């Protein structure tokens, strides 16, 4: 458990991918998560329907992903700025901070 | 023909505890090196599953329950379990499914069978004695396939009834224990389905006499309920389910 | 591929031009990142063949020649010790060129103390 | 990329204007192997058939059925399908099939449909009004007459009340037309149902024997097994088709595969519940379901004010399924390799950059 | 407590752990964000009487 | 109408989550900041000025 930070990272990233991934597999109340199986079994008129349920889920499930990709790449963004301080302030000289 | 047995002893069914048991593959998707949650009708992990013996004078043939699904499990030598009868009313009023495995092949049928009261086959030291009904008038479904079949060989059978399909799954288990189930883990392989499409709420099973009045060879079976459950199954290098977890057995395993 | 949800997606405008847009930020932030914390030397600093510090070792934090990926040992083992329209861009740096930049941080650091972080 | 930036003038860059698919070329739709064909045999190319009163009537399940072999036989001078047509009937699927076969007179074919009447409809053989299936019938002049007279075909001539659909009447009890009892002597008024038809071969077209066999086809409740057989169009490899295998359609490549499947699964799945391995149906094979290239289409280029010149970089694209160069980060097209470095000018990724001096990278 | 609307909310998929996940991760980090502030020495030093 | 319901509940709730966790950002970089000055102003003496 050295390294937890990094592969806390990498974890919440790949999950974050994978919950992505599993979010196509929703219907989000439409009868069925497959638009080909919509566009084979009903007729355009509803079916336009339940592409429109299947596209509003999955544009909110990816405006979801990239919120929470922001906000993780806010917090990588300061980790990485107090890192490059302390490569300039403990590696390029001697601070006198403490701790 | 139908014949009445009236030199049994009486003695109540056993139970023992199910283990890790009656787990089978819930479809017919390969995966490798994964752990895949499903939700579907599962055996529980150490359940009380119900103990019927054959020995020499017992002969267990009881009414029991179908329920949701069944899993039944035999410690057999010898060959004296031969098939199942399924369905709601056991007579010509209803359509019932009749499964045997007699000495040639495997015989499934879905017909009005009336049923005997007390259905059996017969080997006399050659099998030459049948008496399961006394009729069959309006079949739908026939199905003839190859046999399926110290304690030394364990058959595990699931039967479930689910939208019109009768799914059984089986496992042959070499084993070597004396009286009961062995504790171990092997998962149930799909073993046919069939479109047989009726009610089914009562099961009976089938045994085979020896003549030389009868004698019951020895064999144990174990009868299991199926309940809606989740489990966490392992999918190894070869994709073969190799260990399970109940999801709501303990809050460990939870 | 569906032209039909396609079709109705377009009603919708240009969300999918922000997620893109969005996602494209937070891809080249990560190469700033990797550029702030490890691009802040441009001379490549190497160690004198003959490791002679008064007899202080650093073997464990020098690259090792031995190694193809010529990283050090406490490296290496940093390395080890870490294990339907989605695409992953490579880092513009690739780890050996970061391994090259500690390099040069760890040869100037020896070498020169702090004198080459404000100057020659 | 200036339509993307939507500016006349692009500044020097990387800029991500598109994107690249491989589009789908063909159709691979592999079913199983036909096997398990339906008794039809048995029924057709039968030695002796049954008369109209006591029909017979075969009950074929759990088989594959090809009806194109019926449909495209010359032998046949009535083919005609109720309810369904016979284009359809090689892929619908039912779940049982049955099958009477009968003799009647030439005549007496246009009596076995929906609706109509006569003797046949009303004591022989009647066809209720919602029937779906088809029925075939053919001239047997040269089997079902000899020369002396062939009386072994016969026909109920009267009933008190008509025949209900499906029904089958055998019984041999004497007919009352009048108000005396019969006693079971054919006397007056009373008469014998069953009447012979006296098969001779110099007998008109309207009055030669016909074999007649109606296949019935119902949906029940329960899943339909006798399903007609489908095709298995020449597997492709190593390209990106559309495949659909037994009822699972995608798009993909399908290479060849290392996995050793049990003999009861058939589909792959990886941990992102995405089809990646299948069986293929007609010959036991594993194939993996590679999906089809997919990358972003970035364009790089110096300010306008300098020059035009521009290079694509195709993402995670190799350069053989699109001055062609291969990168870690994809196939670079209008820029050439040079072995000096230089500093990044404009990056490209894992370690690769872009500039002008023609574009070098 | 409607069993229904559950039954519908299921059809949405895995929003519920997420917005679950995010809130823990919440409640963690203010532990750890008090841990960081004030457990910066290992001995409970005491002034003399 | 429990579908109406389902989806504009679940838009709030997303919506409350995505600002608890712009206000855990914040209220962690205050939280960093505190731990530099208890690091630095407490636990010794400090040459940066304000
Ligand atoms: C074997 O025993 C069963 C039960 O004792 C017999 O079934 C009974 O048959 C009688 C017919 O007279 C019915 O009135 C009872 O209701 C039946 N009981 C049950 C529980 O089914 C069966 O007939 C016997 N077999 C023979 C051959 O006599
Ligand atoms: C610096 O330290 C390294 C490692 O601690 C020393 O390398 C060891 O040398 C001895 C004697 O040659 C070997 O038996 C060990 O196996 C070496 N260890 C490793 C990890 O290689 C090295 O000798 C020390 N001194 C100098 C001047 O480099
Ligand atoms: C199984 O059930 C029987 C009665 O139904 C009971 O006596 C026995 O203790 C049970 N066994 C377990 C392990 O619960
Ligand atoms: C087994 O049952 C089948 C079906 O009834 C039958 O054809 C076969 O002869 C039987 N075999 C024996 C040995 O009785
Ligand atoms: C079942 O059989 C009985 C008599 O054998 C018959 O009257 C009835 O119509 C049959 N039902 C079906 C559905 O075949
Ligand atoms: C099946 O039978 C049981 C009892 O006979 C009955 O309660 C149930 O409703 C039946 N189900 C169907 C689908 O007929
Ligand atoms: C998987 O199969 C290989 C042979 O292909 C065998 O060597 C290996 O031991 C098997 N692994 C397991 C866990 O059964
Ligand atoms: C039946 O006989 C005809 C004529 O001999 C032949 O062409 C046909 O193949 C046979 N079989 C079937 C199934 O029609
Ligand atoms: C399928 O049929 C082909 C001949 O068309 C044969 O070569 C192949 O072995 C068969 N495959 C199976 C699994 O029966």
């Amino acid at each position: 458990s050295a390294l937890g930070k990094l592969q806390d990272v990498v974890n919440q990233n790949a999950q974050a991918l994978n919950t992505l991934v599993k979010q196509l597999s929703s219907n989000f109340g439409a009868i069925s998560s497959v638009l080909n199986d919509i566009l084979s079994r009903l007729d355009p008129p509803e079916a336009e329907v339940q592409i429109d349920r299947l596209i509003t889920g999955r544009l909110q499930s990816l405006q979801t992903y990239v919120t929470q990709q922001l906000i993780r790449a806010a917090e990588i963004r300061a980790s990485a700025n107090l890192a490059a301080i302390k490569m300039s302030e403990c590696v390029l000289g001697q601070s006198k901070r403490v701790d | 023909q139908c014949v009445n047995f009236t030199n049994r002893t009486q003695l109540p069914s056993a139970y023992t505890n199910s283990f890790t048991r009656g787990v089978y593959y819930p479809d017919k998707v390969f995966r490798s090196s994964v752990l895949h949650s499903t939700q579907d009708l599962f055996l529980p992990f150490f359940s009380n599953v119900t103990w019927f013996h054959a020995i020499h004078k017992r002969f267990d043939n009881p009414v029991l329950p179908f329920n949701d699904g069944v899993y039944f499990a035999s410690t057999e030598k010898s060959n004296i379990i031969r098939g199942w009868i399924f369905g709601t009313t056991l007579d010509s009023k209803t359509q019932s499914l009749l499964i045997v495995n007699n000495a040639t092949n495997v015989v499934i049928k879905v017909c009005e069978f009336q049923f005997c009261n007390y259905p059996f086959l017969g080997v006399y030291y050659m099998e030459s004695e049948f008496r399961v009904y006394s009729s069959a008038n309006n079949c739908t479904f026939e199905y003839v396939s190859q046999p399926f079949l110290n304690f030394k060989n364990l058959s595990e059978f699931v039967f479930k009834n689910i939208d019109g399909y009768f799914k059984i799954y089986s496992k042959h288990t070499p084993i070597n224990l004396v009286r009961d189930l062995p504790q171990g883990f092997s998962a149930l392989e799909p073993l046919v389905d069939l479109p047989i499409g009726i009610n089914i709420t009562r099961f009976q099973t089938l045994l085979a006499l020896h003549r030389s009045g009868w004698t019951a060879g020895a064999a144990a079976y174990y009868v299991g309920y199926l309940q809606p459950r989740t489990f966490l199954l392992k999918y190894n290098e070869n994709g073969t389910i190799t260990d399970a977890v109940d999801c709501a057995l303990d809050p460990l395993s939870e | 591929d569906s032209t039909e949800c396609s079709n109705l997606l377009l009603q919708y405008g240009s969300f999918c031009t922000q997620l893109n847009r969005a996602l494209t930020g937070i891809a080249v932030e990560q190469d700033k990142n990797t550029q702030e914390v490890f691009a802040q030397v441009k001379q490549i600093y190497k160690t004198p063949p003959i490791k002679d510090f008064g007899g202080f070792n650093f073997s464990q934090i020098l690259p090792d020649p031995s190694k193809p990926s010529k990283r050090s040992p406490i490296e290496d083992l940093l390395f080890n010790k870490v294990t339907n329209g989605l695409t992953v861009l490579p880092p513009l740096l690739t780890d050996e060129m970061i391994a090259q930049y500690t390099s040069a941080l760890l040869a100037g650091t020896i070498t020169s103390g702090w004198t080459f972080g404000a100057g020659p | 990329t200036k339509c993307t930036l939507k500016s006349f003038t692009v500044e020097k860059g990387i800029y991500q204007t598109s994107n690249f698919r491989v589009q789908p070329t063909e159709s691979i739709v592999r079913f199983p192997n036909i096997t398990n064909l339906c008794p039809f045999g048995e029924v057709f190319n039968a030695t002796r058939f049954a008369s109209v009163y006591a029909w017979n009537r075969k009950r074929i399940s759990n088989c594959v059925a090809d009806y194109s072999v019926l449909y495209n036989s010359a032998s046949f001078s009535t083919f005609k399908c109720y309810g369904v047509s016979p284009t359809k009937l090689n892929d619908l699927c039912f779940t049982n099939v049955y099958a009477d076969s009968f003799v009647i007179r030439g005549d007496e074919v246009r009596q076995i449909a929906p609706g109509q009447t006569g003797t046949i409809a009303d004591y022989n053989y009647k066809l209720p009004d919602d029937f779906t299936g088809c029925v075939i019938a053919w001239n047997s002049n040269n089997l079902d007459s000899k020369v002396g007279g062939n009386y072994n075909y016969l026909y109920r001539l009267f009933r008190k009340s008509n025949l209900k659909p499906f029904e089958r009447d055998i019984s041999t009890e004497i007919y009352q037309a009048g108000s005396t009892p019969c006693n079971g002597v054919k006397g007056f008024n009373c008469y014998f149902p069953l009447q012979s038809y006296g098969f001779q071969p110099t007998y008109g077209v309207g009055y030669q024997p016909y074999r007649v066999v109606v296949l019935s086809f119902e949906l029940l409740h329960a899943p339909a097994t006798v399903c007609g057989p489908k095709k298995s169009t020449n597997l492709v490899k190593n390209k990106c088709v559309n495949f659909n295998f037994n009822g699972l359609t995608g798009t993909g490549v399908l290479t060849e595969s290392n996995k050793k499947f049990l003999p009861f699964q058939q589909f792959g799945r990886d941990i992102a519940d995405t089809t990646d391995a299948v069986r293929d149906p007609q010959t036991l094979e594993i194939l993996d379901i590679t999906p089809c290239s997919f990358g972003g289409v970035s364009v790089i280029t110096p300010g306008t004010n300098t020059s035009n010149q521009v290079a694509v970089l195709y993402q995670g694209v190799n350069c053989t399924e699109v001055n062609v160069f291969q990168t870690r980060a994809g196939c670079l097209i209008g820029a050439e390799y040079v072995n000096n470095s230089y500093e990044c000018d404009i990056p490209i990724g894992a370690g690769i950059c872009a500039s002008y001096q023609s574009i070098i990278a």
